């Protein structure tokens, strides 16, 4: 499977520009609501972004998971939040704002210049026996169901008593 | 020159640290976006 | 036999063909030489179904072997090269079909492309020197 | 198809137990499982009897780890867990909250502190960190009409966030950078043949990674979590934390440090030398200040005492870890002692404040000196326990060269002395019209005495008879 | 980045056998082979000529690295598991190699703001088994 | 430029999903910058099983696993918010510092 | 105030953008001097905030720094390269015909009217937004240019006079030189 | 999972589809109703003000356990996937592990959790 040809690009463009925006729009608006629904949005052309590459399980799994269970669940809990409308005008509150944007903005600069000097396209090369296989013929819903269970044994036994844990401690502290 | 010299440095070596531990226990104290904060001050100045 | 040169790989494709800008000429001519050499190595991986690099490479080495065989064949003998540009032709319309016979996996005419794609990359290069 | 996880699996039969008890017994369980999950802890400790003197064979399909090392500190968490329940059964037995969950809550917690004392496989190690923490922020905030146990909730949870966060991130550079490898041992093998490994990269990589370490065990810099939390949450949770989290947070990143990172070496040997010289000292300064019992605790016993801990991972040519492990043990005991004692007192008159413990020695004698000799021990005195830890940590780490951080070590110990003694002269005393009507009205008097009178001598005999414990230590190759 | 300094010597051995696909060479067979597991291997990489770019002992405990599931260097696997015409190293042995660029990296380098490895190199081992 | 670009937006996320956690004043915002910083790692790591590792995935189970406990976590703090809204009738985060 | 201590000379009462309290030569005591410095400064400060990157940025880049990208003129057969592309008209007599015409004709432009208010600040097919809605940011707008116009000069400063100390430098190249070793690298050693 | 390039198309067309019909309507539409129009319907009372309507003690326990619970679904479908190509390991591996989640089903049904 591969991709259709230089309308590719396009695309990684135009979802890039969207996530932009929408991450702006998480951390920009007061009212949270708004935040929340942006988020949704951040999370759909993030998934969108994953099933550009040819990797699909990790797409659609990450749009049901999450631009589901997790987006209606806090939709309901802002509906415990009271109170919107505070300040406004140029970083709103303390110098704090200011502070966190240039601490930030030194992590960037950091990690953005860190990346742009490792040839991702020459680390490719060197690994040309990993992505080399495929099991002689397998399609990309039965990779991952093999290989979650013939060697990822341990973690997959494990999670279920955490989501076990985390369902019990929900419902006894939720609960007055 | 006996109390007022020596006495003084072998209590200001022990009474500096009563100041101290105070000074620097009242910055921050709660507010844990100052938690936050202060804990990616030293991820982002120990890159270099 | 000591050590070999670099030779402008060195970033990651964004520090390069975007933010250091230079490309002279006959410097290219080590581009145009190196992806025929270069792009002779996929047929094992031609052999086995690997359609996911066969596709990631041919991208790299279009994208770069697109900007150089407009720069270098500008420093090859000028007086007489029509068919060191009747070449570009096909060394980029037999490229850009390759492309086309990855994209939704074929056999038969990716193979018999991945022949007849390096057959003529043997020919632009000839020119050039 | 495998035993060497029958040590949790039996662990698994009682948690499933426990919760199977809630749901078909009616109300007979209240001095029923605080005997039967005890009786599962015994039984996991004498499955790993058996696998001392073993090889170091590799896990499932590769996954987790068994070998001599991580077996011992698969062996000692058990250990905490055993010394902590009985202490927290009584506690939150007085307060007239639902105790089964909360036995569950602690049994997951002690399962997923077992299975991350191995994980040589680089996803395994990021759930059981999260098998761990998960099961902490309900712990750490199970009083619920308190409004402390809410404020250490909502600042443990936002930075145990972060902060696993950070780790994975580096986590995944790592991934990156390796041409694709998550097997702990198989990385300076990937990050070969991927020519990319002394490149930038991996120097973010390696300090994404230390720094969401650190946090877990809290030297200086990050320890900011540490004292708010300790004191928001009930004190055998406070204990249980400040045991099984340091114990498996150092059994992780020795090994997540040494196996992965050879190269390295000279930059994060010094990297983990500045969090030292820092963690014991902030974190002694401010328990001169403390005037509550819990918060000063956690400045003590752990914002320093995870100093000297590491004072030897650095300079480690695999003649120290033994000390490391020798510590360990001391510092588990010398540190639930004096949590048993506090949980009882506190209990017993209903305060945490300092100024309360006066005259305790008059009313009753016995529990006053056996929170002083425990005291004392972590204070490091020479017939004490305390001291030989301290010693033998030194005597190697001396031995290997680095000397600013011995001194800086001993000298932080004298500092430590001050606020150790200034309770146990808050102990000793018969001013009548100065103690207040606390310890006034106390009518003096199983398992919480037990637990205190059996956890103390430990404090004390060890540190004499520490010949056998340093022959069995010297056989770790991790 | 590229080569940095290094010393030691090499044991001089007899002359290479190629056996058609890489340049085999063998010092001492002492005790066992090994299957498709985890071993534990000292390296000491050389240029075609001259040079070392690096050493297993250049660092702490030699390396350990997997021989029978392609995890490393063609030339490796079938110089170390024993390759079509080629016996296995024993647990303790003890070979040289030459590794042509074929079965190596190839003819592209490994960059890092510098390539690591010069472009298109064929480069030479003495690998000990432990 | 798939490689190369998306990476280049991954930083350009985390950096924004600590921002919004500083800053955060309600309890929910925090929650959703929280997640906005696992889905970035998440995003920064599936492409790296892509390029490579396609014989056995070992980035797309990580990836998997992420999104698992990352709902877990999602699920645990607002039950603690829950609480902490029942015991004081508002949960503005700043303003209870009565733990210091 | 500039010089905290000192009284306002008696002619600058705020009333004005960028005002504090510095004539030390009276040089604005005619308020017709008064008025038309002010263009002469915002003008001084508006070409300045131009000229900065584009002195450095091209340095930034593979291309020559401020000084190389005026050399082709002084060869008689000088053509010049954008982006490092020969464009055709790079002759010296070409460009500096285009140049003349244009530069006077607009800069003539400027000088046929008298506002003098808009002298200063015309705006409309100049504010293509309109940031002059709010009177209040707009005022404040006006500060912003100043104090950053008046940075600017500074910097154009600094780079000539770096250039006359070094010649054939680049304030860049400048700054890396000190960046190397900054206690060693100053201008200290200039005198 | 050969040619997702339908896919692609369809996400853009019936994406443009809603813009689409919203603007359609906006053209040929009327420049008109400068009534109240700041009240919505049913309440003919002209009514306005009010909050603090949430009621979402119950709902939330239900969203609660519908989002721990849903995780089983998407572990299960690589498993439901490889049955018969890998042996019956699997099988019990998955019993297990839905067995625990039934066992916490049933622990959330006995305590009061699920209600009107
Ligand atoms: C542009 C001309 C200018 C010159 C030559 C100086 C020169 C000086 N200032 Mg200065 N300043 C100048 C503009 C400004 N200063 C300041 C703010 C200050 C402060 C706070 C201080 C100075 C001080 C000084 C001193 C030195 C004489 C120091 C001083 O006053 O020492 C006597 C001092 O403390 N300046 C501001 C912002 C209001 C300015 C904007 O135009
Ligand atoms: C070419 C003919 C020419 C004409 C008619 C003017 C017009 C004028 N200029 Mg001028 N300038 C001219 C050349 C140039 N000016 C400038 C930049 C400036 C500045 C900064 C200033 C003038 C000023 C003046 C005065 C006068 C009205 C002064 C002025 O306008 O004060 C009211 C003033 O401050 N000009 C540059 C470089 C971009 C020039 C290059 O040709
Ligand atoms: C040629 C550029 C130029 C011009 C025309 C002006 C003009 C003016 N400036 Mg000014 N300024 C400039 C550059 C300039 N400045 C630079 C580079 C700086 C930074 C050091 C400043 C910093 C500055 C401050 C801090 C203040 C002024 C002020 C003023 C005003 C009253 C002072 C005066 O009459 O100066 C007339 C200046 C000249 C005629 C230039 C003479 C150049 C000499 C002869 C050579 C040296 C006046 C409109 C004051 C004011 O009221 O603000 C509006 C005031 O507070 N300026
Ligand atoms: C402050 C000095 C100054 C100013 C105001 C200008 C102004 C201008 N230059 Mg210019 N230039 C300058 C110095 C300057 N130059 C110097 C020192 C050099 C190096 C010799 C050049 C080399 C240059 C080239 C090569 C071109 C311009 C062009 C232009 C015009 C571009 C806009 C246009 O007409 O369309 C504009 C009038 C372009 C032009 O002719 O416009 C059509 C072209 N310039
Ligand atoms: C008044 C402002 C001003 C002036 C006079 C100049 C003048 C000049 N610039 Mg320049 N520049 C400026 C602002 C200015 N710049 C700004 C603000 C930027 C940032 C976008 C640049 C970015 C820039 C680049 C990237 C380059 C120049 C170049 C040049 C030179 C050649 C001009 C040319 O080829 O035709 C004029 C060009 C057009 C009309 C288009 C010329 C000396 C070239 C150079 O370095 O020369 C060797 C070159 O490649 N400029
Ligand atoms: C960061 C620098 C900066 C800032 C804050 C401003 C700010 C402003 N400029 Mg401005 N300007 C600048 C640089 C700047 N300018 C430069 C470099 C040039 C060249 C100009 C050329 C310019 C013109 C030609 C005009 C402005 C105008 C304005 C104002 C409304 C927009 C506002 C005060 C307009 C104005 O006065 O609005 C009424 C207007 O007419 N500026
Ligand atoms: C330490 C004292 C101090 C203080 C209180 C301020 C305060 C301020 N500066 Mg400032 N500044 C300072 C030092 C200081 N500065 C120094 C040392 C420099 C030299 C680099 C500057 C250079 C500077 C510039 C260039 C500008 C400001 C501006 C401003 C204002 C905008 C603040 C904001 O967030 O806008 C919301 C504000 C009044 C802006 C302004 O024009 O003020 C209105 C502006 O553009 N500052
Ligand atoms: C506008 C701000 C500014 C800045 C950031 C710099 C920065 C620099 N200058 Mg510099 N310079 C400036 C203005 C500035 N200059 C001005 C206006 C002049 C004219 C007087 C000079 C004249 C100058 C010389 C002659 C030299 C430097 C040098 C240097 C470099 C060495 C460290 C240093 O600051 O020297 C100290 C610079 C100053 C004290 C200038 C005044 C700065 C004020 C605050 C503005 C450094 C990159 C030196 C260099 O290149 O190192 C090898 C050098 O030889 N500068
Ligand atoms: C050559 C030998 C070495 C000596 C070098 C010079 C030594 C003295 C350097 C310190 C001067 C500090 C002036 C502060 C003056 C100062 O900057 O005030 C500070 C000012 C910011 O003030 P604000 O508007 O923020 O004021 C509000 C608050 O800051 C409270 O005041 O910055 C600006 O003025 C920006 C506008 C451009 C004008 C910048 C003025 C810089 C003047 C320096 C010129 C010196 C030339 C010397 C050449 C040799
Ligand atoms: C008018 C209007 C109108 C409408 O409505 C709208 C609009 C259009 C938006 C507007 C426009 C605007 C504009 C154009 C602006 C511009 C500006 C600028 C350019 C600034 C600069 C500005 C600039 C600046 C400050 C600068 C600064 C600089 C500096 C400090 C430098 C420094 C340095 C360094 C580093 C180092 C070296 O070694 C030296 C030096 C060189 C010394």
């Amino acid at each position: 499977m591969d991709l259709p040809g230089p309308i590719h690009e396009i695309l990684m463009l135009f979802g890039e520009f969207i996530l932009l925006l929408g991450g702006l729009g998480v951390v920009l608006l007061t009212n949270p609501i708004y935040s929340a629904f942006s988020l949704g949005l951040v999370l759909v052309c993030i998934s969108l972004f994953y099933f550009l590459l040819n990797s699909y399980f990790v797409a659609v799994a990450q749009l049901l998971i999450y631009v589901g269970a997790i987006n209606v669940l806090i939709i309901f809990a802002v509906m415990f939040v009271n109170g919107s409308e505070w300040s406004k005008d140029k970083n709103y509150w303390t110098i704090g704002d200011g502070f966190t944007s240039l601490v930030c903005i030194t992590f960037v600069f950091s990690l953005m210049t860190t990346i742009p000097d490792t040839s991702w396209y020459g680390i490719l090369w060197t690994t040309r026996s990993n992505q080399i296989v495929e099991q002689g013929l397998i399609n990309n819903v039965q990779q991952i169901g093999i290989h979650l269970a013939t060697d990822f044994y341990l973690p997959f036994e494990l999670i279920s008593i955490i989501l076990l844990v985390s369902l019990i401690g929900a419902i006894t502290m939720a609960r007055q | 020159f006996d109390k007022g010299v020596i006495d003084g440095i072998t209590n200001g070596v022990g009474l500096a640290s009563f100041c101290i531990g105070e000074e620097i226990k009242y910055v921050g104290g709660g507010r844990i976006s100052s938690y936050l904060f202060f804990f990616l001050c030293y991820v982002s100045v120990f890159l270099f | 036999p000591p050590g070999t040169v670099p030779r402008w790989g060195t970033r990651s494709y964004v520090r390069e063909r975007f933010f250091e800008p230079g490309l002279t000429t006959e410097e290219a001519a080590a581009r145009i030489r190196q992806t025929a050499e270069g792009m002779r190595t996929l047929r094992p991986m031609l052999e086995t179904m690997s359609w996911k690099y066969v596709l990631f490479y041919v991208r790299l080495k279009s994208k770069y072997l697109d900007l150089d065989l407009t720069t270098a064949m500008a420093g090859v003998p000028e007086p007489r090269r029509p068919e060191y540009v009747l070449v570009a032709n096909e060394l980029v319309d037999n490229m850009t079909e390759f492309d086309r016979f990855v994209r939704t996996p074929k056999v038969y005419e990716s193979y018999l492309y991945y022949e007849k794609t390096l057959k003529s990359l043997d020919d632009v290069a000839e020119f050039l020197g | 198809n495998g035993s060497f996880i029958f040590p949790e699996c039996i662990l698994i039969f009682g948690l499933i137990l426990l919760l199977m008890i809630d749901s078909t017994s009616d109300q007979k369980d209240r001095p029923w499982f605080y005997f039967i999950s005890s009786t599962s802890l015994v039984i996991s400790i004498t499955a790993l009897l058996f696998r001392w003197r073993e090889e170091p064979i590799i896990s499932f399909s590769g996954n987790f780890q068994t070998n001599n090392f991580n077996e011992i500190f698969q062996f000692l968490i058990l250990l905490c867990s055993t010394l902590c329940i009985p202490l927290s059964v009584e506690y939150i037995e007085c307060t007239e909250m639902a105790i089964t969950e909360f036995l569950l809550f602690v049994l997951t917690a002690t399962l997923g502190g077992m299975f991350l004392c191995g994980a040589n496989d680089l996803i395994t190690i990021f759930v059981a960190p999260e098998c761990f923490s998960l099961c902490s922020y309900l712990l750490s905030g199970y009083t619920k009409r308190d409004l402390r146990s809410n404020e250490a909730t909502m600042k443990y949870l936002l930075m145990g966030g972060a902060s696993s966060s950070i780790l994975v991130h580096g986590f995944s550079w790592l991934y990156g950078s390796s041409g694709g490898e998550i097997e702990l041992q198989e990385i300076v093998n990937g990050l070969i043949n991927t020519q990319m490994y002394n490149s930038p990269g991996i120097s973010i990589a390696l300090i994404s990674i230390t720094v969401g370490l650190g946090f877990k065990l809290s030297p200086a810099p990050f320890h900011q979590w540490t004292p708010d939390v300790y004191e928001g949450s009930p004190t055998p949770v406070v204990a249980f934390l400040s045991v099984t989290s340091k114990v498996a947070a150092s059994a992780s990143a020795t090994r997540i440090l040494d196996i992965p990172f050879y190269f390295s070496s000279n930059e994060w040997h010094l990297l983990l030398e500045i969090l030292a010289i820092l963690s014991m000292i902030l974190g002694n300064l401010l328990a001169i200040t403390q005037t509550s019992m819990k918060r000063m605790l956690a400045y003590s016993s752990i914002g320093q005492i995870g100093y000297v801990i590491i004072g030897i991972i650095v300079g480690d040519s695999n003649d120290g870890y033994a000390s490391m492990i020798t510590y360990m043990l001391f510092y588990i005991s010398m540190n639930l002692g004096t949590f048993a004692c506090i949980v009882l007192f506190g209990l017993r008159t209903g305060t945490d404040n300092i100024r309360d413990y006066a005259g305790l020695y008059m009313k009753d004698p016995f529990l006053a000196l056996s929170l002083a000799l425990c005291l004392l021990s972590l204070g490091g005195l020479p017939p004490l326990a305390g001291f030989f830890g301290k010693l033998y940590l030194f005597w190697c780490g001396w031995q290997a060269g680095l000397y600013f951080l011995v001194s800086i070590g001993l000298l932080t110990s004298v500092l430590s002395i001050y606020y150790y003694l200034k309770i146990i002269k808050l102990l000793m005393t018969g001013r009548n019209q100065e103690i207040t009507p606390y310890v006034r009205n106390y009518r003096r008097s199983n398992s919480i005495e037990l637990s205190m009178t059996v956890c103390v001598i430990a404090s004390t005999i060890p540190g004499i008879s520490m010949n056998p414990i340093l022959a069995i230590a010297q056989d770790t190759l991790f | 980045a590229r080569a940095a300094l290094e010393l030691h010597r090499s044991l001089c051995p007899l002359l290479v056998s190629p056996r058609e696909l890489e340049f085999l060479q063998v010092r001492d067979p002492s005790f066992c082979s090994v299957s498709m597991v985890v071993t534990q291997i000292h390296y000491t990489a050389r240029f075609p000529d001259g040079t070392v770019f690096d050493s297993s002992y250049k660092r702490g405990r030699p390396l350990t690295m997997r021989i029978g599931a392609g995890k490393i260097l063609r030339g490796l696997q079938q110089g170390i598991g024993g390759g079509g015409g080629v016996t296995p190293m024993l647990v303790g042995g003890k070979r040289k190699l030459m590794i042509p660029p074929i079965l190596a990296y190839g003819p592209e380098p490994a960059g890092c703001f510098s390539e690591a490895v010069f472009a298109q190199a064929e480069m030479n081992f003495c690998a000990l088994a432990a | 430029m798939m490689f190369e670009h998306v990476l280049f937006l991954s930083v350009y996320l985390f950096s924004i999903g600590i921002y919004g956690l500083i800053t955060s004043r309600n309890m929910v915002r925090a929650l959703i910058c929280l997640e906005l910083i696992l889905n970035s790692i998440n995003l920064n790591l599936v492409t790296f099983s892509d390029l490579f590792d396609s014989r056995q995935l070992k980035g797309d189970i990580f990836a998997i696993f992420v999104i698992a406990l990352a709902a877990a976590e999602a699920a645990i703090g607002l039950s603690i918010l829950s609480s902490i809204h029942r015991n004081r009738k508002s949960t503005r985060i700043n303003q209870s510092n009565l733990l210091n | 105030e500039w010089f905290p201590g000192q009284p306002r000379p008696a002619h600058l009462d705020g009333s004005s953008p960028g005002d504090f309290g510095f004539d030390p030569l009276g040089l604005a005591t005619v308020p017709e001097n008064f008025e038309r410095f002010k263009e002469s400064e915002i003008y001084h400060c508006r070409w300045a905030m131009l000229c900065v990157p584009g002195v450095l940025v091209p340095e930034a880049l593979g291309l020559g720094n401020w000084v190389k990208a005026q050399e082709w003129a002084a060869l008689p057969d000088g053509q010049a390269t954008y982006l490092g592309n020969p464009v055709p008209w790079g002759n010296l007599p070409t460009i500096l015909a285009i140049e003349f015409l244009a530069i006077a004709f607009a800069e003539q432009q400027r000088t046929m009217e008298k506002d003098p208010e808009k002298k200063k600040y015309p705006g409309g097919a100049f504010d293509p937004l309109g940031f002059s809605k709010d009177p209040a940011k707009f005022e404040e707008l006006k500060l912003k240019e100043i104090k950053n116009g008046r940075l600017a000069m500074l910097a154009f400063v600094g780079f000539c006079v770096q250039q006359s100390a070094y010649p054939g430098t680049g304030p860049l190249e400048n700054l890396a030189t000190h960046l190397a070793d900054p206690w060693h690298n100053n201008i200290g050693d200039i005198v | 999972l050969h040619e997702y390039d339908i896919f692609w198309t369809f996400l853009i067309i019936a994406s443009l589809i809603p813009i689409l019909a919203f603007s359609i309507s906006g053209l040929l539409a009327p420049v008109s109703e400068g009534p109240e129009k700041l009240s919505s319907y049913e309440s003919g009372i002209e009514p306005m003000g009010g909050a603090w309507v949430q009621f979402r003690i119950r709902y939330y326990m239900f969203a609660l356990v519908f989002v721990v619970f849903d995780v089983e679904t998407v572990f299960l479908y690589p498993w439901a996937m490889s049955f018969d190509v890998l042996g019956v390991s699997v099988f019990i591996e998955a019993l297990i592990f839905v067995l625990i989640l039934v066992v916490g089903l049933v622990y959330a049904w006995r305590k009061g959790a699920l209600e009107w």
